């Protein structure tokens, strides 16, 4: 049993990718912003209040054949966005690719955040961190992934996001076709239930690598790249005219300069982000400053490799028991 | 428009 399913962005910013799934019997699709930094199946629904859904897609429980109410079953959960969802669960038979899961639990949204209903192209979310997160009460949750993982060839998927354009989720296997080079995999620390890793140091375009430790979580979930204070300060320093906006609330650049890369180190490898996924374009519609890519980790205490980082590498999360965190070239 | 998900 294996699974691939194409992620699309959903805007040229590449803000965030979108993967087809099917839910219900019959199958209804509904394209879902895979997470793997929650651990919460959840999606647009019949009871989702209809002042907070905007052109996006619901799951009708009621025309899936194979949906039950998990009666008494409750779910609230919230983002480092601020971000918020919550409401009731279903189980319901969910397909991600042609991989097939039975009683996956399906927590329908009653209430959705602004910045959801706001963002027509996701129709919820596919939770892909450590089941340990997942918010369902007052009975816990497994994720998608933990109830394929007996079912698959082998307990993983990996994560190939394109630059400005598509790429794959695979589940149960490798394409050894789709990177270049070896697989340099590291220790994932499984402590607060994020693919929590370990990077040991950066380079900020072609000058010396500096080896440090820095410790932060792999997250498709998440646009930017999130580094200390320290960090982001070196790259920054490289590029004429950045600087750090109280108003805009980050790093911005005038939109005509020229963008470094990005080294990142997994083991005695090294990862380069080139200066493009670092473009977040005009700040604003019609301005002449640009949103960086690389912003400080300051002010949200995890150290966060989002698209940013993860769009430029291969990525296999090995889910086995030691799980570890696999890097590529692509 | 970035994204932040826990």
């Amino acid at each position: 049993s294996t699974g691939s399913a194409t992620t699309t962005p959903i805007d040229s910013l590449d803000d965030a990718y979108i993967t087809p799934v099917q839910i219900g019997t019959p199958a209804q699709t509904l394209n879902l912003d895979f997470d793997t930094g929650s651990s919460d199946l959840w999606v647009f629904s019949s009871e989702t209040t209809a002042s907070e859904v905007d052109g996006q897609t619901i799951y009708t429980p009621s025309k899936s054949t194979t949906a039950k109410l998990l009666s008494g079953a409750t779910w609230s959960i919230s983002y480092g966005d601020g971000s918020s969802s919550s409401g009731d669960v279903y189980t319901d038979t969910v397909s991600v690719g042609g991989l097939t899961v039975t009683g996956q639990a399906v927590e329908s949204a009653k209430k959705v955040s602004s910045s959801f209903t706001e963002d027509s192209t996701i129709d919820g979310l596919l939770g892909l961190a450590f089941s340990t997160l997942n918010t369902v009460s007052p009975t816990q949750q497994k994720t998608f992934f933990d109830n394929a993982k007996a079912s698959l060839d082998s307990p993983v998927f990996t994560a190939d996001l394109g630059y400005h354009a598509p790429g794959t989720y695979n589940f149960g296997f490798i394409d050894t076709t789709a990177y270049t080079g070896s697989i340099t995999y590291t220790a994932v620390s499984t402590k607060q239930g994020f693919w929590e890793w370990t990077s040991t140091g950066y380079a900020v375009g072609s000058g010396t690598f500096k080896s440090t430790s820095i410790d932060g979580i792999a997250d498709t979930g998440t646009t930017l790249l999130y580094l200390p204070a320290t960090v982001v300060s070196a790259y920054w320093a490289q590029v004429s005219g950045a600087k750090s906006s109280s108003s805009v609330g980050g790093y911005v650049f005038p939109c005509s300069a020229t963008l470094p890369s990005f080294t990142f180190g997994v083991g005695s490898a090294r990862i380069v982000i080139p200066g493009d996924y670092i473009d977040f374009g005009p700040i604003s519609t019609g301005s002449s400053s640009c949103f960086g890519g690389i912003q400080s980790s300051a002010g949200i205490g995890i150290n966060i490799f989002g698209d940013v980082a993860l769009k430029a590498a291969f990525v296999v999360f090995n889910g086995a028991t030691t799980p570890t965190l696999g890097f590529a070239s692509k | 428009h970035p994204f932040h998900x826990l």
